[PDB]
RNA sequence: GCCCGGAUCCGGGCACCA
RNA sequence: CCGCAGCCUGGCGUUGUCCCUCGGGCGUUUAUGCGUAGAGUAGGUGGGAGGGGUCGAACCUGUCCUUUCGGGGGCAGGGGACCCGAAAGUGAAACACCACCCAUGGACGCUCGAGGGACUAACCUCUCGAAAGAGAGGAACAACGUCAGGUGGGCGGUUCGGC
RNA sequence: ACCUCGGACUAGGGGCAAAAGACCAAUCUAGCCCGGUGAUAGCUAGUUCCCCCCGAAAUGCGUCCUAGCGCAGCCUCCCUAA
RNA sequence: GAGGUAGAGUACCAUCCCCUGGUUUGGGGGUGGGAAGUUAGGGGACACGUGCCUCUAAGGCUAAAUAUGUCCCGAGACCGAU
RNA sequence: CCCGAACGGAAACAUCUUAGUAGGGGGAGGAAAAGAAAUCAAUUGAGAUCCCCUGAGUAGGGGCGACCGAAAGGGGGACAGC
């Protein structure tokens, strides 16, 4: 399939990593949460459940890498509980990126994510989101589970793929 | 105190009195990967105070001098109880 | 326990949870 | 008694293009050597008294480099051909030839570093622009993330024996 | 560097101080409310009916121990044993 | 009988931090490196090798068995105006 | 689902415990969450998840101090799979 060859050009250590560097220069200027027209990696999107119907949207999110933005305590602590450096959010940056996308698009449900790039200050992810109220999605037989109100806003309760991994499941 | 280099005592392997060569005891290297050194390093990761007690007050000035005797026929070694002295002058 | 310098000892900087 | 922030410094990442130099190594390339007794430069282990000789030698005369100028190492011609000992000294002899070592310097192809210089397109700063985008200056440093060492009553927890 | 009024800003290990540890709603060498929380107290006070039988110790050693405890000594109750 | 397919910054490694009974062995996160891909991968209490045994990560969904009590019915060696 | 103490106990106290508790922020439902083995155990066996009685204060962690602490297996309740 052509999807097998998409993953080969974007694989590991390649001349393609000269093309991808040029994109990053543009991506650093666009807003931190943007809707994009088409997935950058169709192999990753189609495996996670993206289709070419209307109601599927693609969002790119950039976050800031590093550890937790943790302040030094100001009241009295034992020496164990006074340390700052080395802490990272037990939630992954992949799960943090999905959460910020679900804030800006409150009518869509997160289906998956994968990252696309990385530089010295940010990490970039792309999130697959679907509109559960469009009549095209409402009639789909493979997403009939998405008509249950318990299956909405799952990203906030750790029920996505990135959340299951981080819960030790 | 002076002690000879060679002493004739009982070799329990040979079951008789044989010649022995005399030396003073000296310890080895601490050998990281000892179980109590693996545990100490596992305890020093993270945040906290000084983890373990460390001696500060010292009273003794000498140390117990131990003699090591090696049986010159079979290399069997007997280690003797120590005794508080200044420095055992082992020269013959 | 070290390195190093100086006449086994001395000095300097680092090693060292009964 | 201890911790933790802040600060200083180094590694890794973001971080790229051209050089030059130096120091390591790998397979090669080569030519250079005086504790004393003595024909005299024994630095050492061996084959080796034969090795060179129209299968062209010992010798005078100079250009030249060098050294504890001691003295040896290389130049063609004049010479158409000669010297070391198996012999004399040395705790260890043959400039009798050939090998390796200690040890000097340079060069080939490869690797690793370490330093210095330049550049602009990342990154940063400013200006214009509603935005899109354009211009100027700096620049692979700064800045940020992460790890490591130092400093650190700035702040936090505590201990401050007994009779 | 005068006195005073209305509006506004600064919030608790924080503010504001022509500096007294002053002031921050009669509260300040760290405000108040609610929660942790019925915090801990070898220390102090109280601890509610009758009769009957037996009946002490204020000593030794160890203890960051001498206003406390552990091990022995001394009281009481039961079984055995012969 | 012959051929084709099987989920990537993912598994894993070093280091730092927090959890954990997880201890030279478990889980998650930050930083750096980073596969194989069916002639493949994972696991079988330190690490590796050889047999044997067992499974298929990195894409979702899924009744019943249970947790609660604002509320409605019933019950009770509950209280009885401090 | 993330962030996250101290009082107290250790007869002092800092690793530890208290406790991932109290608390803070975000998101649901009449239930939530989990859920169809890259699982267990051992001479080649069992067979998704959850809850109760056990295994068991066992293996194991710890100034190896105070203290902390499983899973497999056995008996049951429901017992689907795409």
């Amino acid at each position: 399939s052509m999807y097998h060859y998409i993953e080969q050009t974007w694989q590991n250590k390649d001349w393609r990593r000269s093309i991808l560097r040029k994109r990053l220069i543009e991506w650093r200027r666009q807003p931190a949460i943007t809707r994009i027209d088409r997935p950058t990696r169709l192999n990753r999107a189609r495996a996670l459940g993206y289709k070419a119907k209307q109601g599927f949207v693609m969002v790119r999110v950039r976050v800031r890498r590093g550890g937790l933005n943790k302040p030094r305590p100001n009241s009295g602590r034992r020496p164990k509980r006074m340390g700052v450096y080395g802490y990272g959010p037990s939630k992954g940056y992949r799960w943090i990126a999905e959460e910020r996308a679900a804030r800006k698009f409150p009518n869509l449900e997160v289906l998956g994510s994968y990252y696309v790039a990385e530089d010295g200050m940010y990490k970039y992810y792309e999130v697959i989101m679907v509109d559960y109220s469009h009549p095209v999605i409402r009639s789909d037989p493979e997403l009939k589970w998405l008509q249950d109100s318990v299956n909405r806003k799952r990203v906030f309760r750790g029920l996505t793929s990135a959340g299951q991994k981080s819960r030790g499941l | 105190m002076k002690v000879p280099k060679v002493i004739k005592t009982y070799c329990p392997k040979c079951k008789t009195h044989t010649e022995h060569s005399v030396s003073l005891y000296k310890g080895g290297k601490r050998r990281s990967l000892a179980e109590g050194q693996r545990r100490y390093e596992r305890k020093n990761v993270g945040y906290g105070s000084k983890r373990k007690p460390e001696q500060k007050r010292f009273a003794k000035t000498t140390k117990k001098q131990t003699l090591v005797l090696k049986c010159q026929k079979c290399s069997y070694t007997i280690v003797k109880e120590g005794m508080r002295l200044k420095k055992l002058e082992l020269v013959e």
